[PDB]
RNA sequence: CGCAAGACGGACCAGAGCGAAAGCAUUUGCCAAGAAUGUUUUCAUUAAUCAAGAACGAAAGUCGGAGGUUCGAAGACGAUCAGAUACCGUCGUAGUUCCGACCAUAAACGAUGCCGACUGGCGAUGCGGCGGCGUUAUUCCCAUGACCCGCCGGGCAGCUUCCGGGAAACCAAAGUCUUUGGGUUCCGGGGGGAGUAUGGUUGCAAAGCUGAAACUUAAAGGAAUUGACGGAAGGGCACCACC
RNA sequence: CCCCAUGAACGAGGAAUUCCCAGUAAGUGCGGGUCAUAAGCUUGCGUUGAUUAAGUCCCUGCCCUUUGUACACACCGCCCG
């Protein structure tokens, strides 16, 4: 609980960092510097399956377990950065990615800019498994 | 649908329309008489099948052209429609204006005419 | 994170889909506010003017 | 076993943004009481928010961001400065356009307090109009003598003058305007921007600047 | 008998270019041949705009794009339907195109 | 958030460039080199193409170091299957990378010798030169510069064409071939046996070059045409199909 | 065929699978064919009479283009040690 003031118009603001891939989903408060965390919960832990391990439905309700604390520790408000597995990895955004951010910003939150941060790289080191592809 | 005219019927159709249009009708229940007497049909259905379709017709050509049918009416009305001229549209209007070259175009065609010039700027293709 | 039930009216049918050619696409007024109008997949047999009762009340699909 | 949720026990922190930018009241940050086994300053110090320069100044300044690091500490206010301009990845992917030249000049050069920047630029070809090919490059000659100017620009406009009026410089644009005169005359050019700026040596300490930018 | 005249794909003054992956097999193709698709849409999406515009601060914004690149080997670009058997005519038509621009009303 | 290592130069990047070919995208400097063009410079037949000989030659592999980040020929694992030593997951090897030597082969394909002339339309584009009382960009006019339009070379190509070629697919070269004759070089004579045996040669090795026969057999093969059929694409249609 | 007696399994059917859109499914009797005798059959007929898609190409089957094919006794076909 707590908050870092009565502010009856701007937001205490935090980062609020959402890494999509497939086969899961993690959302991720944090203090606007990093170092600090606040409330975390993937798009795992609210099902069991495996196979639905990133369904957007479970993004949503990860994060809305995560607004919860967010407002209830002291986050008014977070700006997003939303992220693929990258890498030489695929570079596309993971489905419950979206889920997650319709999932907040309709929990009440606030809402502040948006960059993408996956890491796309000057390209190299090999990307894995062989020449002649995943065969399949 | 399930009820598609097919070309016997609505051949027949087009043909006494052709050379029956002042004769035939509006009306389902007389172009049926009309057959009767301006053509020779075998069967009392295919003859009610015929008056009926070329009544569907004459319902619509009542309504606009028909996209392959002539009659001699519908050829006078086109022929009276297609004589129109107003005040006349060239005119057009005191002094041509040009685009000079086009200027340059008399100029050196040994030609008087009126005039007016606005004609600069280059040019892109695409 | 959630939970409310949504009045929704049929303004226009859509066409059909499912590959057994068994769920109806569908346009709705949304009842309480007819300045919202989103697109819902059906189960039943559905005809213009009749209510939908939406538990989700975003998502909005379409195929499948 | 059951134990210590931490929020309860965190401190509140008023992020402050150097003077020369617009409004100065970034957001807040929560540490640690300080315990004498610990300095909530300590994990308070080196701290680096990044914050978009339209929140910054209030504008067209969507693309652009500045990273700010917090320098010193007092009663519930942290002073930061200066630590970087970069540009997002939106901004940048949208300028990289097909059948024209993309032209990158950086340079490193030291500022008139010591630090060490490393500074890059962009430019872009333009088709103009009445062209009709489609494309639009440039020819190896014309970029070798564009990077040569931007990058004699680049030292020119860092060398005189400190890290504030480099600041006081990326605001408004006024390198790119300058690229843009000293370029046209060699070959077309849309967009230029100086696109990033790294922090690569800091002088020491003195409470005095930072101060005089803060306060 | 041969097929294209463009064999794979433009090549004709080279014979070699680096190769690139492909972004689902992770195959291995060379650059001139390889289907290649831009991506360019929006951080949001369609519905969330709306509570993204509303719970944001800040007035209007005015939303990011995620720009990627990708590229395909030709099993993965068929198999998906990025490209499709065009009749031995068909075939050498290299253009562009559909009728309206799809972005919000299309299919 | 910093830092280390090794790897690699994305987007920009193209029926676009250069290089004999193999191949070649970070900055900048040095070093020599290569084509095109311009050229009322220089020589006076210097020249075309080639047994023998020789230079280069992707990858793997091999010799010894550096190095191993990344990924990973082998192996061991988890699944799947009736079987699975596989595909699929995981661990992970030599190896990938780099230096000094080997090795001489890739559907090293444009599957198309090289050189010269002649025969046909249009518009692109890299590049050079040339021309415009065309545009835009500047200062007091400029010298600038980028463009538009045209002309000419030589690039890689494209497009459309009952010239003409070809069995056709196709091909402005695969044209100018029975009306068979511009120069030169190489390889083939049904298919298998076979790039095999054997001798020579080169190689540290792995292997490379040259290269038979006995016997076997009546088609091997090419191209186009059409169905049949597809766990290829748009396809449909029916409760002998589903719903 | 009847009359009595003896009075079974079967207390809802796995893998599978047929058929069906309106007098239709299903219950229900009758008549004709076979016939000397012999109906659990077939073959119609009226009676009682719903549930349920109202479509589509997923599976299956067959024909529509385009496409690939070493197939053509045509995939129930013809490839390596």
């Amino acid at each position: 609980s707590l908050g870092p003031q009565v502010a009856e118009g701007e937001n205490v603001f935090g980062v609020c960092h959402i890494f999509a891939s497939f086969n899961d989903t993690f959302v991720h408060v944090t203090d606007l510097s990093g170092k600090e965390t606040i409330c975390r919960v993937t798009g795992g832990m609210k099902v069991k399956a495996d196979r639905d391990e990133s369904s957007p439905y479970a993004a949503m309700l990860a994060a809305q377990d995560v607004a919860q604390r967010c407002k209830e520790l002291g986050i008014t408000a977070l700006h997003i950065k939303l992220r693929a597995t990258g890498g030489n990895r695929t570079k596309t955004p993971g489905p419950g990615a979206q889920s997650a951010l319709r999932a907040l910003a309709r929990s009440g939150m606030k809402i502040g800019r948006i960059e993408d941060v996956t890491p796309i790289p000057s390209d190299s080191t090999r990307r894995k498994g062989g020449r002649r592809g995943r065969r399949l | 649908m399930g009820r598609v005219r097919t070309k016997t019927v609505k051949k027949a159709a087009r043909v006494i329309i052709e050379k029956y249009y002042t004769r035939l009708g509006n009306d389902f229940h007389t172009n049926k008489r009309v057959c009767e007497e301006i053509a020779i049909i075998p069967s009392k259905k295919l003859r009610n099948k015929i008056a009926g379709y070329v009544t569907h017709l004459m319902k619509r050509i009542q309504r606009g052209p028909v996209r392959g049918i002539s009659i001699k009416l519908q050829e006078e009305e086109r022929e009276r429609r297609d004589n129109y001229v107003p005040e006349v549209s060239a005119l057009d209007q005191e002094i041509i204006e040009v685009d000079p070259d086009t200027k340059e175009m008399l100029k050196l065609l040994d030609f008087g005419s009126l005039s007016n010039l606005q004609v600069t700027q280059p040019t892109v293709g695409m | 994170r959630v939970q409310p039930i949504k009045l929704a009216r049929v303004t226009k049918v859509l066409g059909r889909t499912g590959s057994q050619g068994q769920c109806t696409q569908v346009r709705v007024e949304f009842m309480d506010d007819t300045s919202r109008s989103i697109i819902r997949n059906v189960k039943g047999p559905v005809r213009e003017g009749d209510v939908l009762t939406l538990l989700e009340s975003e998502r909005e699909a379409r195929r499948l | 076993k059951k134990v210590v949720d931490p929020f309860s026990k965190k401190d509140w922190y008023d992020v402050k943004a150097p003077a020369m930018f617009n409004i100065r009241n970034i957001g807040k940050t929560l540490v640690t009481r300080t315990q004498g086994t610990k300095i909530a300053s300590d994990g308070l110090k080196g701290r680096v928010f990044e914050v978009s320069l339209a929140d910054l100044q209030n504008d067209e300044v969507a693309f652009r961001k500045f990273k700010l690091i917090t320098e010193d500490v007092q009663g519930k206010n942290c002073l930061t400065n200066f630590h970087g301009m970069d540009l997002t990845r939106d901004k940048m992917c949208s300028m990289v356009k097909k059948w024209q030249t993309m032209i990158e000049a950086h340079v490193d050069v030291k500022t008139t307090d010591g630090y060490l920047l490393h500074l890059f630029c962009v430019g872009f070809t333009k088709k103009c109009n009445n062209q009709i090919r489609k494309t639009s490059y440039a020819q190896h000659q014309q970029v070798r003598q564009i990077r040569k100017k931007m990058m004699e620009i680049m030292t020119r406009e860092v060398q005189t003058n400190d890290l504030k009026e480099v600041v006081n410089k990326l605001i408004p644009d006024s390198i790119g305007k300058d690229i843009e005169k000293a370029c046209q005359s060699i070959y077309p050019l849309h967009d230029v921007f100086v696109r990033k700026v790294k922090m690569l040596k800091k002088p020491k300490f003195e409470l005095g600047k930072l101060m005089e930018l803060h306060g | 008998t041969k097929k294209r005249r463009n064999n794979g794909r433009a090549k004709k003054g080279r014979g070699h270019v680096q190769p690139i992956r492909c972004t689902n097999c992770a195959c291995c193709v060379p650059k001139d041949k390889a289907i290649k698709k831009f991506v360019i849409r929006n951080i949001v999406e369609a519905a969330a705009v709306r509570d993204i515009s509303e719970v944001s601060v800040f007035d209007a914004y005015v939303l990011p794009k995620l720009y990627v690149k990708l590229h395909y080997c030709v099993s993965c670009a068929i198999h998906s339907k990025v490209v499709r058997n065009r009749s031995r005519e068909a075939r050498k038509d290299r253009t562009p195109p559909p009728r309206f621009r799809p972005a919000g009303a299309a299919p």
